[PDB]
Order: C-alpha cells, then sequence, then structure tokens
C-alpha cells in the first residue's frame, strides 16, 4: 500500500499493549494463607458434599 | 509548550529543552495552536503507553497538523525540481540561522 | 451546553465535507475544531 | 496507413531528466549557471 | 460497492479513528483532546 | 457490546474523582482523604496557619 508517510513514525501508529495489573492476586494469596485452616474446612465440606451427591 | 506538558503528569524528557533540539522546529506562533500541538503530543505518547516524550513523538505530532491526507498518490516524475528544494533547504538551514524548515518530500 | 467536556458523551467525531474547501471561513477550519482533512480525488484509468 | 510508410521521425522533446536512485556518483555540472544580466545600453552620445 | 478508489492516506486515517475510538477513555482521563472534526 | 458496560463503569469512576453529586458516604470519604491531603503537605500546612 503506497502511502505519503514516513518511515520514521511508522512505529507510532500501532496500539502497544499494557502489563495487567497484578495486585489483586496478590492480596489474594495473602487473604488464603491468612485463613488456611478455614480454607480447608470449607474445601473438606465442598468435597464431602460432592461425592455425597454423586 | 513545558507548563502545558509538564501538568499532565508528563515530563519532558531532559534531551530538547536541555539542548537546541525542539527548538529549531517548533511553530505554530500564536495562541491555541500549542494546546492542539500539546494535546496531540500526549495522545501518540499515550498510545505508546509512555509518560516521555521524544523528539520522534513531538516530529510526528508537528507532520499530522499541517499536513494533508491524500488519496492517488504521485511521485514527481522529473528529478531537477529535487535539486532546488536541496539548495533552498541548504542555504535556509546555513545562512538563515532563525527560520524553520519544512520537510522535503 | 450542560455536559462535562470530558465525558463518554462528549467521545464525538464531527465529519464534515463540502465541494469548495476555499470557501470555508478562517475560525471553521482552525486547528482544534477541524484537526484532519482529507481529500479524495478522481480515479486513473485502472480503476476507470 | 504511416505505420508501413517509415516518416522522418523527430526526436523526443519531453524526455525527463532522471536521477539514478542509488548509483552513488558524483554527476556533474558545466560549471556554472546560465542566467545572464540585463546590460543593454549604448553609449553616450557626442558633443558633451 | 466501489472499493476500487479507497487507497492511501485513508487506510491510515481509518487507523487513527479506530484507536481513537476502541478506548476513547484512556485519552478522556488524563484530559487530552481528540481529533475533533 | 460488553464494551458499553465497562465504559459506564470507567465513565462513573472519572466522575467520582470529581464532586458533581453522588452519595454522602463516598463525599464524606473524599472529605476525610483531601483533609489528610492538605494536612500531610508542609506546604499545605503553613498556609493553614
Amino acid at each position: 500500500r503506497e502511502s505519503t508517510m514516513p518511515d520514521r513514525f511508522r512505529y507510532l501508529t500501532k496500539e502497544a499493549p499494557d502489563s495487567p495489573i497484578i495486585w489483586p492476586w496478590f492480596v489474594a494469596l495473602g487473604f488464603l494463607v491468612y485463613a488456611w485452616r478455614a480454607v480447608l474446612f470449607e474445601l473438606s465440606n465442598w468435597r464431602k458434599a460432592a461425592f455425597a451427591i454423586l | 509548550f513545558f507548563t502545558l506538558s509538564y501538568t499532565r503528569g508528563f515530563h519532558l524528557e531532559k534531551k530538547m529543552f536541555h539542548t537546541n533540539g525542539f527548538e529549531s522546529i517548533t511553530m505554530g506562533s500564536s495562541a491555541r495552536d500549542l494546546v492542539a500541538l500539546t494535546n496531540e503530543a500526549l495522545s501518540i505518547s499515550i498510545t505508546q503507553k509512555k509518560s516521555i516524550i521524544d523528539t520522534n513523538t513531538i516530529r510526528s505530532a508537528l507532520h499530522r497538523q499541517t499536513w494533508d491526507l491524500r488519496s492517488q498518490v504521485r511521485s514527481v516524475q522529473d528529478h531537477g525540481i529535487l535539486f532546488y528544494q536541496i539548495g533552498r533547504a541548504v542555504a535556509q538551514n546555513v545562512l538563515i540561522s532563525n527560520c524553520p524548515i519544512d520537510p522535503i518530500s | 451546553t450542560g455536559i462535562d467536556r470530558f465525558s463518554l458523551r462528549q467521545a464525538v467525531i464531527f465529519i464534515c465535507a463540502t465541494n469548495r474547501p476555499d470557501e470555508l471561513d478562517l475560525e471553521f477550519v482552525r486547528s482544534g475544531r477541524i484537526d484532519r482533512r482529507l481529500y479524495i480525488g478522481l480515479p486513473d484509468a485502472k480503476q476507470r | 496507413k504511416m505505420k508501413d510508410l517509415s516518416p522522418l521521425m523527430f526526436e523526443d522533446f519531453v524526455k525527463p531528466f532522471q536521477i539514478n536512485p542509488d548509483d552513488e556518483e558524483l554527476l556533474p555540472h558545466k560549471d556554472r549557471v546560465s542566467y545572464q544580466p540585463v546590460d543593454l545600453r549604448a553609449a553616450p552620445l557626442h558633443r558633451s | 460497492y466501489k472499493e476500487v478508489v479507497l487507497g492511501g492516506d485513508v487506510w491510515d486515517l481509518l487507523d487513527e479513528l479506530m484507536i481513537y475510538m476502541g478506548n476513547p477513555m484512556q485519552y478522556y482521563e488524563k484530559d487530552v483532546a481528540f481529533v475533533r472534526g | 457490546q460488553f464494551k458499553s458496560w465497562i465504559f459506564e463503569l470507567r465513565e462513573i469512576v472519572r466522575e467520582i474523582k470529581n464532586a458533581h453529586y453522588f452519595l454522602d458516604s463516598w463525599t464524606q470519604f473524599n472529605s476525610v482523604g483531601s483533609f489528610i491531603h492538605i494536612f500531610f503537605h508542609q506546604e499545605r500546612f503553613r498556609k493553614l496557619l
């Protein structure tokens, strides 16, 4: 495609990607390591309920 | 231009106002012509996810304001007007050191 | 106009055209109001 | 009709002077501009 | 539907207009303007 | 068409970094935040005196 645009500016017409945000995963990691025994409680109940349903 | 770019969190890179870089290419010697240029340059830097403005961003912003988009593009078929522009630009560069140079194409 | 300048409701692109570009006013083609100008010309032999 | 007549062909008048795009070579000049200054005035007459 | 007359500085004008439309609010939060006309 | 929902969400986000009008709890949040911002800055602290 023939265009009247200089070669130096060719990289400036494209939208560069941005790094996605990551700190929700880190505060989630902190909150899950914080409450480990209760999370294991709830996971045990989930597994027992699933096996009772099946 | 500097105080309009700095107020939006965009720090001017320490090479054009630190040297004679962007003084020789800047124009639009009137008000309301620097606001549009500043907005275009900030838009170009935002599309690159950057916060600093280099020489290329200013040049690409100046090129988008004083140039008309055109279809059915054709170039010069007689080299010999190219020498006219080359000589005038060289003379305007060396001799009149206080005047702009429009790009040659 | 009663609306914030920077908002989703103000993300409007104004396309205008004519057949006489030099007939328009000096304060309408000023940058900030009309930024980009596209010039469409007549086709050539293969397009014909 | 003149295809099989072989006329005296004129030389091409509008053939464009062109530069090679990337042939690295010092293309020459004569060495001058061709403009001649306008200075045509007769000598002053006698009995002065 | 004659798409043959569409070429040169038009396919570069449309890309800028889609760039200024796909997410028009990353420009409108930081107080910069579009190509208005 | 899901982009319009995100458009409205972050446009409301833009509006709530302003003081057009909204619920009272967010206004109290912004007022105590502005008080903290005024108090922390020393060049904004002296002009209070």
